[PDB]
């Protein structure tokens, strides 16, 4: 797997 | 001198350096003061910790150094990097505060937990988490006090640990890690090798999936029969090993079942399981973390290898040298509030 990039912190 | 200034913060006064600038207040967790401010040389974000009188007393400088010297020497990415240390004071005679500067992350865990994560981004978040504090254990330093708020992130979903005014050494036999994260070990009157790092581990992880915090005791007594209630009671064995006048409240407690993980945590509170990384596949990590005794418990390394986050496993993440301690420094040898202030002063001044 890809690892993420991402992180929704809003 | 001309190369500082002084800011109104709350109460609390910051004097800083000219550099830093657009002062704002973030957190403290206990062991300090944190603003968040500008660093106009470096034209980017950083974090600013006052640590106030440290040398006052002598458990509030204990913490001081133990932050300045693992701060100094750690090399990890998956720890809050340090950017600077200073003091506003001008020699030895009037020095009063130290101010360290750090990386700015962009949040704590705190509100990841009120999120929805998916198996990727969590199981990969503690695969961090256990890098940093790995790092911290491959120097025999145990960081005791991991919590949420201890734990900080960005948004390429990055992690990295902080705080280590508790950092220590292995110890033996006043309690001052915080009450929801307190490995039984820790509650009990026992001594703690590593894996106590595990526990707070197991309470963060189940914490993020549960929405709220695991083991949620009024007081530091009713934190046990959290534990208790939740996990079962412990074997004979385990306690055997209590200190005997403890040993019989224990022994006194409710012989609790204590339910299984599955109920624990049932699977309306996980997403979905993509390409294995599995409810059950971390629910067994849970198991085998949030063990009442500590020696039947897994270890870092271990709980590294355990499938649920092997999946991210960098050697050279993992691996990494160990950070260099200055020879002999940890050594708690409980020295005069004089000797103290002293120490500290010698650690801010290296220019
Ligand atoms: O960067 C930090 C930081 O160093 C600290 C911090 C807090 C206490 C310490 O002892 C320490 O060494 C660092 O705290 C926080 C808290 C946040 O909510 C946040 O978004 C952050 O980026 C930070
Ligand atoms: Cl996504």
């Amino acid at each position: 797997p890809k690892r993420p990039t991402t992180l929704n912190l809003f | 001198d001309n190369n500082f200034y002084s800011v109104e913060i709350g109460d609390s006064t910051f004097t800083v350096l000219k550099r830093y600038q657009n002062l704002k207040p973030i957190g403290s967790g206990a062991q300090g003061i944190v603003c968040a401010a500008y660093d106009a040389i470096l034209e980017r974000n950083v974090a600013i910790k006052k640590l106030s009188r440290p040398f006052q007393n002598q458990t509030h400088a204990k913490r001081a150094y133990r932050e300045l010297v693992l701060m100094k020497c750690v090399n990890h990415k998956n720890i809050i990097g340090l950017l600077n240390v200073f003091t506003p004071q001008k020699s030895l005679e009037e020095f009063q505060d130290v101010y360290i500067v750090m990386e700015l992350m962009d949040a704590n865990l705190c509100q990841v937990i009120q999120m929805e994560l998916d198996h990727e981004r969590m199981s990969y978040l503690l695969y961090q988490m256990l890098c940093g504090i790995k790092h911290l254990h491959s120097a025999g330093i145990i960081h005791r006090d991991l919590k949420p708020s201890n734990i900080v992130v960005k948004s390429d979903c990055t992690l990295k640990i902080l705080d280590f005014g508790l950092a220590r050494t292995a110890g033996t036999s006043p309690e001052v890690v915080t009450r929801y994260y307190r490995a039984p070990e820790v509650i009990l009157g026992m001594g703690y090798k590593e894996n106590v790092d595990i526990w707070s581990v197991g309470c963060i992880m189940g914490e993020m999936i549960k929405g709220g915090v695991l083991f949620p005791g009024t007081d530091h007594i009713d934190q046990w029969n959290k534990v208790i209630e939740q996990l079962g009671t412990p074997c004979p064995e385990f306690m055997k090993k209590l200190q005997p006048t403890v040993r019989t409240y224990v022994e006194n407690r409710p012989k609790y079942a204590g339910y299984s993980f599955e109920k624990l945590f049932p699977d309306v509170l996980f997403p979905a399981d993509s390409e294995h990384l599995k409810a059950s596949q971390a629910r067994d990590l849970l198991s085998k973390m949030l063990v009442i005794d500590a020696s039947k418990r897994i270890s870092v390394d271990e709980a590294l290898q355990h499938p649920y986050i092997n999946v991210w496993y960098d050697p050279s993440e993992a691996e990494a040298p160990p950070p260099k301690i200055p020879d002999k420094q940890l050594d708690e040898r409980e020295h005069t509030i004089e000797e103290w202030k002293e120490l500290i002063y010698k650690e801010v001044m290296d220019l």
